[PDB]
RNA sequence: UUGUAAUUGGAAUGAGUACAAUGUAAAUACCUUAACGAGGAACAAUUGGAGGGCAAGUCUGGUGCCAGCAGCCG
RNA sequence: GUCGACGUACUUCAUAGGAUCA
């Protein structure tokens, strides 16, 4: 495992938490407890998840003997397992390995915290703040913008932790947008599925996929036997007939000829909505 | 130029120190803050806060030296030879 | 680079600038009078016989000088006009050398806020050889250099003749006065003083002769203002050096005796829309607020309880819930959040400003920043004092520089009447909140360079602090590397040290000057300025501490 | 006057306090530092 | 150590 | 009585300026 | 910038608008992370089976 | 030899006011008719806590106890422990300290120790978003008021920190010579010793009243229980509207008496709110006495100030009237060139105060 | 047979002062020169650097009496 | 905004080796 001890940065992710003193702080991968003591200075009181007992123990050990006691309450188990408490902002220095679902989940939590500050392998971060246009642009990047509005706080370098990782680190601003913008997730995260298989070819290309036709062909099935229409469930029927819809989606909405890595959010909110109208439903 | 803001050094307890000799200046300039050597603490008495400074290049980091405070050597003050107009 | 200064704030009014004070200073004979009156001649075509006193006289179409000779015996004098005069005429004996009132009176002046110094020299016809003479002037002018500054002028008076001057190198120095600018200095700048042109005693005759002489008199002075405004409003504390601290009974401004040409231009130009010399010595609620006879209710009332209660007075919650059903009448106050896109676009950019602009909302040098705020400033006085009228102008900022007032002191001591000198200057200065307090005053002091002997703990020195000259016993200590202040017996010989006394209380980093002896009898040959020093700190106690040892066998 | 040793400490009631608050403070996770048999 | 720093007071005459 | 509070006193007193000390020259490099 | 967002934010109201004007489930929906297996386990056929069997 | 007042009127105010000054007062025919004439405690304590954090001063207070002499010292701050009676919250003793507490030899450290909140009073959260946030523009850049436990009445029992690190000369001089654009509406609802649905429910009255707005409404929950959660039972909002442009604040604040219901008092405070905005032009009522006195002591210059009209009442007169008496400044009201509203410019020329107290 | 002189002897001299003359358009100065002008020759050469030593003195640290900082203050 | 890239300017880490002796 990777310890920091650069005081510094640790100092500046607790100051830019910006934590007001009636906040409750999910402080995952409290390890030793560097940041979990100044965020204890600091907060009304704090949650922390630790995997291995033995860290646990000896972050009691530290705290014991100090007026932060009642504050500080440690979760025993494994991060995503466990269903959390309420919790106001999270700041993490987690193993890397769970960075992705981590992030998803602060966005699905039922009432989701309003500021985190979380440390990202320095690829990862940039794919979480890449532009549309850019290089790196990705499921990622168009997901988490949909959900939250992410920002770059440090570009921490190798030499910090011990012993060295093999890649750099950066910190990061994870904002949770409240409300909720009213797009289903399903939907959403399976038209990007399909359209980002290869983000440098034609959305068009994207769709000539033949499993794609078979999928698309099957939820058109599903729907209009919710609408009660009777259907003849034949492998190939409305082959012909999806391929037309979505030929006249493609062609009229204008984004046949769009590279999905250059498409922002509006180009695929309005692709959404005329495959809606047409009757196609991705997921 | 500068403009002296505080003497840092003024409360440490060993007479003559490096850190007695170091002044924090205001250069007028551009307004960036920096720090100066005095050539010994008595000449620091003539130094106060709020005075026109000249400095010239010179505790590590320190890299600049008063050399006429209000228009007047610093020298000539420590020799005796002037006084420093208010 | 030598073009940066620190930045300051010039109180100087922008128009009808007070008289610029000319302090003709030098030893006994050396020629001050003869001066005064070559330099009156010129600048006024008139020959004053006799001068006592200031002396006001036009220079120019929008320039006035005061002349005011200082008693050459005496050093009170000395002290309390270096303290504002705006330009001195150091008289120096050519033939003769230096003296100490020169190099006294130069001291004085450094340490209390530099004017500007013009050498004078005199008495040069004396000398018999040009060689020598070359040589004198050359000695001189270096020593003076070293004292002022180098490169300073030095003017050079020959002989006089029916007792004037030369009137070429009185050309020179005429036109040398003329074009000069003054500096903005910490002390005139931030209290308002006033040189008495006249004196005049107010008392009734009758009061005199039923109690007696030893009653306490009304006196009134008439002069010009200067530095910052002063207060309209009476009461305010005054101390007119070597008299003591009084209370301003009346104030009101009278018509300037000493116009100058430009402001009697305009004054003409006045009627048409509708003397060089001057020495005697020789129901809009704003107003409901302030008249106290109406009661504040009162007052609300004709136009349209405590500050116990910090919440605001509210209406009951029912009436203030149906007034607020509906969000209107506030609506501009929140921010919003093929023609109507110019439209948006007009809601867009003032969307923008509102949330951006002042992040973006340039001067080369951070100097001139800090005097573009300072000027900016100034511009926003002048302005509104533009829109106000002259009568709630005064009430405002009181009378400011330049007018020619008249005050009037109760309880005035009669000696100060009766050993009246036109001679010697009355000098009258505002004192802030912190002056009128007293206590401990904590100092850094060194006994001066050119003095004799070093200075004894518990022995009487005459500080020079701010408007006033007091006698006190300090106590010079030291910090024992800022472990606690031990008491010294005797001041260091070449290094400062640190001095606790009991006097008048002042702001932080006022200069002062000290002197051992003030009586010319007492003189002698030796400097009589004995310490200077910066006060440090201000308090009400000390704890200095002194070294005991108790010794056995 | 100069003192040249340590004074000797004397037991006010705060510092009994903090000291049995401490030894509860320990026995409460059973935290003893004791001998062990080898 | 309160009164060792201190020249004033409240004189309560009540 | 005086001897334990002197010695109090100074070890704050100690602190206090050995802490100054700390960011004094924390600043001035 | 400011202007070019807070148009594409209104033209972002109006399409989220529109979608909730129309809206549906998504359970039954084959999702298309499928769109990599190409190929179904008779476990996943018997699934299938049952769904539209309960779909009718 | 002594400016005279009468009456208990603006005592903190003449006080303060006097000790910015240094001029002595008198103030005499406190209460002299009342059954219980004189001096009250708390006006008592408050008397001590001047002494404690200045020297040199001199107070005395009559045998009758209807009348006071004050001879102003020196500000000169430290740290120290102040035990509020219950007669008074925190709020009234901290609050004289915002106007002294900038100008001192040393920072002010100060622990209050009583009842923290009261219907009559500035809260906490007034203090701390309402009240200070005044000062910063003012150039008091370091302050806090530190919450370590909340104590409602009657039995009180909380505990505040005053901390204000920053030392100035003197005020800068203002220039608001505009309407702030506020932008957002936030707050802070708090209960003590109680279940949390109190709290959630005054959130959803302030928000029904503020629904309907064109900004954001944010407003935090803070509930506080256990041993930090004072002796009493106890709940109440503070609801701030912030101009985040140059950093207003404008706030009105409530708490809530036994069996009063939740929603109400949140409908109340959030109404309440909406009059001080409608009532306000560049700072509210509440704020103003800070904002006029401020002003009266900087540098040597003229600071301008919108003020409503709705704003020119018995308050402020008494107000003016005290400023004047003490250091002879006058203010003065012009019309704005505009004619959509009726606001008025609050041109105050300052005396040029200054620190003397600080050492360099 | 080396170093140190507020020891001591009578000889020399110009910086400066100055009759005069020369110099110059008239002057100043130079070169000349009567007469004054040297023992602390006080007729009082400077600008930088390096190294000490001293206390009933001050600060700081500790394998006692020590070491560092430094010392116009005893 | 303690944003990214570039340009510019500085800091920093990598120095001991052979022979004799104890
Ligand atoms: N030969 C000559 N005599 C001068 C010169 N300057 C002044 N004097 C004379 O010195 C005498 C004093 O001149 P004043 O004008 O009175 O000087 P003062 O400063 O007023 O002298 P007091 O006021 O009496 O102390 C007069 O007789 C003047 O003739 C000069 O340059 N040459
Ligand atoms: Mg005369
Ligand atoms: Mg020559």
């Amino acid at each position: 495992q990777h310890i920091l001890k650069n005081p510094l940065v640790a100092q500046g992710i607790v100051d830019k938490a910006q934590i007001r003193p009636s906040d409750v702080v999910l402080e995952v991968g409290p390890g030793t407890g560097n940041l979990t003591v100044r965020i204890l200075e600091q907060a009304k009181n704090v949650v922390a998840v630790e995997m291995d007992p033995r860290m646990a123990a000896e972050l009691t050990k530290r705290v014991r003997g100090t007026p932060v006691e009642k504050k500080l309450e440690i979760m025993l188990g494994d991060f995503m397992k466990t269903e959390l408490p309420y919790f106001d902002i999270c700041i993490s220095n987690t193993p890397y390995q769970i960075s992705s679902p981590l992030v998803f989940k602060l966005i699905n939590q039922p009432r989701p915290p309003r500021v985190s500050i979380l440390m990202f392998q320095r690829e990862f971060a940039l794919r979480l703040l890449a532009r549309p246009g850019d290089s790196l642009y990705c499921r990622l990047s168009a997901n988490v913008q949909m959900w939250a509005n992410v920002t770059h706080i440090m570009k921490v370098g190798k030499n910090n932790f011990r012993p060295p990782p093999q890649v750099e680190s950066s910190v990061v601003r994870l904002e949770i947008k409240n409300p909720r913008p009213q797009v289903d997730y399903n939907e959403w995260d399976g038209l990007l599925r399909i359209v980002f298989v290869r983000k440098n070819r034609t959305i068009s290309a994207g769709f000539k996929s033949t499993t794609v036709m078979d999928i698309l062909e099957k939820n058109y099935k599903t729907f209009l036997a919710m609408n009660n229409e009777m259907v003849d469930d034949t492998k190939g029927s409305m082959h012909d007939v999806v391929k037309e819809k979505i030929d006249t989606v493609l062609k009229e909405t204008d984004l046949g000829d769009k590279r999905a890595g250059k498409c922002d959010q509006n180009d695929f909110l309005r692709l959404l909505y005329a495959f809606h109208q047409v009757g196609i439903h991705f997921s | 130029k500068g403009i002296v803001l505080e003497k840092l050094g003024i409360e440490s307890k060993q007479p003559n120190s490096a850190i007695r000799k170091c002044v924090r200046v205001q250069l007028i300039k551009n307004g960036k803050k920096v720090t100066a050597f005095v050539p010994n603490d008595g000449c620091l008495n003539f130094v106060d806060e709020n005075d026109e400074v000249l400095l010239a290049g010179f505790i590590p980091g320190v890299r600049f030296k008063v050399v006429k405070v209000s228009g007047v050597s610093l020298l000539a003050l420590w020799k005796e030879k002037k006084e420093k107009p208010r | 680079e030598r073009k940066l200064h620190v930045p300051m704030v010039d109180r100087t009014p922008e128009d009808d600038p007070p008289p610029f004070i000319v302090a003709v200073v030098g030893p006994p004979g050396t020629g001050k009078t003869t001066l005064i009156r070559s330099l009156v001649r010129r600048m006024t075509k008139s020959t004053l016989n006799d001068i006592q006193g200031p002396i006001t006289v036009v220079s120019g179409k929008h320039r006035r000088l005061t002349f005011l000779e200082c008693p050459a015996d005496d050093l009170n004098a000395m002290i309390d006009i270096a303290k504002i005069a705006d330009l001195v005429l150091l008289l120096i004996d050519g033939n003769f050398g230096f003296e100490m009132e020169t190099m006294e009176f130069l001291n004085i002046a450094q340490h209390h806020g530099m004017p500007r110094v013009l050498g004078v020299a005199t008495h040069l016809d004396l000398f018999k050889s040009q060689s020598t003479l070359r040589a004198s002037k050359k000695r001189l002018k270096h020593r003076f250099w070293t004292e002022v500054y180098q490169g300073a002028k030095l003017f050079y008076l020959s002989g006089v003749i029916n007792g004037r001057y030369p009137d070429r190198e009185i050309l020179n120095l005429s036109r040398f006065i003329s074009v000069m600018k003054f500096r903005p200095l910490k002390w005139r700048n931030e209290h308002p003083y006033m040189l008495a042109d006249r004196f005049t005693d107010l008392t009734h005759p009758e009061l005199i002769e039923t109690q007696g002489l030893q009653i306490d008199r009304k006196v009134a002075i008439y002069g010009y203002l200067h530095g910052t405004p002063l207060p309209s409003a009476p009461g305010t504390r005054v101390h007119i050096a070597g008299v003591g601290d009084f209370s301003v009974a009346q104030i009101e401004k009278l018509p300037d005796p000493c116009p100058t040409p430009f402001y009697q231009q305009k004054l003409d130009d006045f009627e048409r829309e509708k003397k060089l010399i001057y020495a005697p010595m020789s129901w809009n609620i704003g107003k409901l607020i302030y008249m106290d006879n109406i009661s504040p209710e009162e007052c609300i009332r004709r136009w349209r309880v405590d500050l116990e209660k910090f919440v605001p007075y509210f209406d009951t919650f029912e009436k203030l819930a149906k007034k607020w059903k509906s969000v209107d009448a506030i609506k501009e106050r929140f921010l919003g959040a093929r023609e109507m896109n110019a439209a948006k676009k007009e809601k867009l950019r003032a969307q923008f400003e509102i949330e951006e602009g002042e992040n973006f909302k340039e001067y080369d040098t951070w100097y001139e920043l800090q005097k573009a705020k300072i000027s900016k400033q100034l511009e926003i006085n002048n302005i509104e004092y533009q829109e106000m009228t002259p009568e709630q102008r005064q009430r405002i900022e009181g009378f400011k520089a330049g007018s020619y007032v008249r005050i009037v002191f109760e309880k005035v001591p009669m000696e100060f009447v009766k050993n009246f000198n036109p001679k010697f200057p009355i000098v009258m200065g505002g004192l802030l909140p912190t002056e009128i307090k007293f206590g401990i005053v904590k100092a850094r002091l060194r006994r001066h360079r050119w003095h004799k002997k070093i200075l004894k703990t518990n022995d009487p020195l005459v500080l020079s602090l701010g408007w006033r000259r007091f006698q006190t016993l300090p106590i010079y200590t030291t910090t024992d590397s800022r472990t606690r202040t031990r008491m010294l017996k005797y001041t260091p010989e070449h290094t400062y040290c640190n001095a606790a006394f009991y006097g008048p209380l002042c702001s932080p980093n006022t200069p002062f000057c000290g002197v051992q002896i003030v009586a010319n009898s007492d003189t002698g040959n030796g400097f009589r300025i004995a310490a200077t020093g910066i006060v440090e700190e201000i308090d009400v106690n000390i704890e200095i501490v002194k070294k005991l040892k108790l010794v056995g066998f | 006057f100069d003192r040249t040793a340590k004074p000797v400490p004397v037991i006010t009631s705060e510092v009994t306090e903090s000291l049995e608050d401490m030894i509860r403070r320990r026995i409460q996770d059973s935290n003893f530092d004791d001998l062990q048999r080898r | 150590k309160m009164m060792k720093n201190k020249r004033g007071g409240v004189i309560d005459k009540r | 009585f005086e001897a334990r509070q002197r010695i109090e006193e100074k070890n704050k007193e100690s602190s206090d300026y050995h802490a100054k000390m700390a960011h004094i020259v924390n600043t001035i490099n | 910038k400011f202007i070019e967002h807070q148009l594409k934010r209104e033209e972002r109201k109006t399409i989220i608008g529109k979608l909730q004007d129309y809206k549906i489930d998504t359970s039954l929906l084959t999702s298309s992370k499928r769109l990599g297996e190409g190929r179904q386990t008779k476990k996943e056929e018997f699934k299938e089976a049952l769904s539209l069997e309960r779909q009718g | 030899k002594y400016t005279t007042f009468q009456g208990s009127q603006n005592f903190r105010l003449r006080i303060v006011l006097a000790t910015l000054s240094g001029k002595p007062i008198k103030i005499e025919k406190i209460r002299s008719g009342d059954l219980n004439p004189g001096l009250k405690d708390y006006e008592v304590s408050f008397l001590r806590l001047i002494e404690s954090v200045t020297n040199g001063s001199v107070i005395e207070i009559s045998y009758t106890g209807t009348t006071v002499i004050y001879r102003p010292g020196i500000i000169v701050g430290g740290a120290s422990t102040h035990i509020c009676p219950s007669s008074k919250p925190v709020g009234y003793f901290v609050e004289p300290m915002l106007y002294l507490a900038p100008f001192s030899k040393k920072k002010f450290s100060i622990l209050f120790k009583g009842i923290t909140a009261s219907h009559n009073d500035a809260g906490i959260e007034a203090i701390k978003w309402g009240l200070m946030p005044v000062m910063e523009k003012f150039g008091v850049r370091e302050c806090a008021l530190h919450t370590l436990k909340r104590g409602s009445p009657p039995l009180g029992g909380g505990e505040v920190h005053l901390v204000v690190d920053s030392l100035i000369a003197q005020p800068i001089t203002m220039h608001e010579i505009d309407r702030p654009i506020i932008s957002s509406i936030t707050g802070v609802a708090y209960s003590t010793r109680v279940s949390p649905s109190l709290v959630n429910r005054m959130i959803d009255g302030a928000k029904k009243v503020l629904k309907n707005l064109q900004c954001e409404v944010n407003i935090t929950a803070d509930v506080w229980r256990g041993e930090n959660s004072g002796k009493s039972p106890g709940w109440g909002i503070t609801l701030v509207a912030q101009s985040k442009q140059k950093g207003w604040s404008y706030f009105a604040e409530d708490i809530g008496d036994a069996g009063s219901i939740p929603e109400e008092l949140g409908e109340k405070v959030a109404c309440q709110l909406l009059e001080e905005i409608s009532k306000s032009a560049a700072v509210g009522r509440n704020q103003l006495p800070l904002a006029i006195v401020y002003m009266v002591i900087g540098k040597e210059d003229i600071g301008r100030l919108r003020i409503n009209k709705e704003q020119i009442d018995e308050r402020f007169i008494i107000l003016l009237r005290d400023i004047k008496k003490i250091f002879n400044t006058e203010v003065f009201l012009k019309p704005v060139d505009e004619a959509d509203n009726e606001d008025m410019i609050a041109t105050i020329k300052g005396i040029g105060f200054t620190n003397t107290s600080k050492k360099i």
